[PDB]
């Protein structure tokens, strides 16, 4: 089991910009039929790998050459020459060279792009919940970058940290944005005995924290 | 065009064994050897073996010797045995020779004593704008996955999937979609929610 190692672990990069992924292995990579079999494959979210660079720089069908690789033995590097943003996605570094094939840890690319404000939304249970005697609030905060942000949930100005679920997904590779959706669940008992539903976030694109509420008179 | 299929997802009781299929079109099925890799959550892969469907000949990785088994014809097939919550992973089989690199898409592998669950489906709809963000909260279901798709997947453009997290032993997520605003309510929108471990297909319709 020969040991693949990556670096870095993630990558923040620019558009246009240049990058450069690492991998080191724990044995030569060079066969005793004189080819190293290093190789290199992409996995956007939610799918398959898939094969840029095969035997160090050969470039598989349709991949472009802003991706080149380079290396020697042990120590390999994979470029991108000029990075868009559809190249976000893990990178990882396999070899074939010894029995068993192994694989590296990956290498996340994340986007550096313009700071961007959260457009918030708040939604009140739905009825048909309310007929179960659940209710969930809930609240989306749309389209903003860095992913650092905080939410807090407030009942009739008192804040709730009990019972919200929060969940952001993974860089948007349309605009390298971020969105996050946090839920604060109570029983239709509870929710009936209030009046105005706070959704408070902050992020370092606002001085004020960005609000967002809805009191039970719609 | 090369292509292999495979399952989608499985839910097995601890101890159990179970048998994922990889169909392969779009070549030769005898010229490559069929590979099998493993992927759970923290990325990291794990090659398990291989078997050259000309001979049926097999090689394996050897922690998964005492654990998987190989069989073929254009179908391959692996067999895992004695599962644990730590088998709980995505499979893949794929022809992996140099520039023939074809996976297929994985089928994930949930082991669990639990009860297989449909989700409940409740529409957000707002309580002012050029846009407006409807959603649909998709709660209490097992297994993983589920599939949000609007006004049948041709809405498209401005959809955010929210992963899911488990809550009370039982997975949770929602689905928003960013449309005019002077196109709600007079157009409606649609989520259809698919959760095929239980088979079910629910639509949503969004109301005021
Ligand atoms: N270890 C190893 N051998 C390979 C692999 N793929 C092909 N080979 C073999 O290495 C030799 C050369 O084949 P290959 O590297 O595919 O192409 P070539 O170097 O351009 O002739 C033969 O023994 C092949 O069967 C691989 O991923 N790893
Ligand atoms: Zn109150």
């Amino acid at each position: 089991d020969v040991v693949m190692t990556q670096t870095p672990l993630s990558l923040p990069v620019s558009l246009g910009d240049q990058a450069s992924i690492s991998c080191r292995s724990s044995q030569s990579l060079v066969h005793s039929n004189g080819n190293t079999y290093l190789h290199w494959y992409l996995q956007k979210p939610g799918q398959s790998p898939k094969l840029l660079i095969y035997k160090v720089s050969n470039r598989f069908s349709g991949v472009p050459d802003r991706f080149s690789g380079s290396g020697s033995g042990t120590d390999f590097t994979l470029k991108i020459s000029r990075v868009e943003a559809e190249d976000l996605g893990v990178y990882f570094c396999s070899q074939s060279t010894h029995v068993p094939r192994t694989f590296g840890g990956g290498t996340k690319l994340e986007i550096k792009r313009a700071d961007a404000a959260p457009t918030v939304s708040i939604f009140p249970p739905s009825s048909e919940q309310l007929t179960s005697g659940g209710a969930s609030v809930v609240c989306f905060l749309n389209n903003f970058y860095p992913k650092d942000i905080n939410v807090k949930w407030k009942i009739d100005g008192k804040e709730r940290q009990n019972g919200v679920l929060n969940s952001w997904t993974d860089q948007n590779s349309k605009d390298s944005t971020y969105s996050m959706s946090s839920t604060l669940t109570l029983t239709k008992d509870e929710y009936e005995r209030h009046n105005s539903y706070t959704c408070e976030a902050t992020h370092k694109t606002s001085t004020s924290p960005i609000v967002k509420s809805f009191n039970r008179n719609e | 065009q090369v292509q292999l299929q495979q399952s989608g997802a499985e839910l097995v009781k601890p101890g159990a064994s179970v048998k994922l299929s990889c169909k392969a079109s779009g070549y030769t099925f005898t010229s490559y050897w069929m590979q099998w890799v493993k992927q759970r959550p923290g990325q990291g892969l794990e090659w398990i073996g291989e078997i050259d469907p000309s001979d049926s000949y097999t090689n394996y990785n050897q922690k998964f010797k005492g654990k998987a088994t190989l069989t073929v014809d254009s179908t391959a097939y692996m067999q895992l045995s004695s599962l644990t919550s730590e088998d709980s992973a995505v499979y893949y089989c794929a022809n992996l020779r140099g520039y023939f690199d074809y996976w297929g898409q994985g089928t994930t592998l949930t082991v669990s004593s639990a009860k297989t669950t449909p989700p409940s489906v409740y529409p957000l709809a707002p309580g002012t704008g050029s846009s407006v963000t409807l959603g649909c909260l998709v709660k209490g279901y097992f297994p993983e996955s589920v599939t949000v798709t609007w006004n049948s997947g041709s809405l498209s453009s401005s959809v955010h999937t929210f992963p899911a997290l488990l809550q009370s032993g039982l997975y949770t997520m929602s689905s928003s979609v960013t449309v005019p605003s002077s196109t709600w309510p007079s157009q409606t929108v649609t989520c259809s929610v698919a959760h095929p471990a239980s088979s079910t297909t629910v639509d949503k319709k969004l109301e005021p």
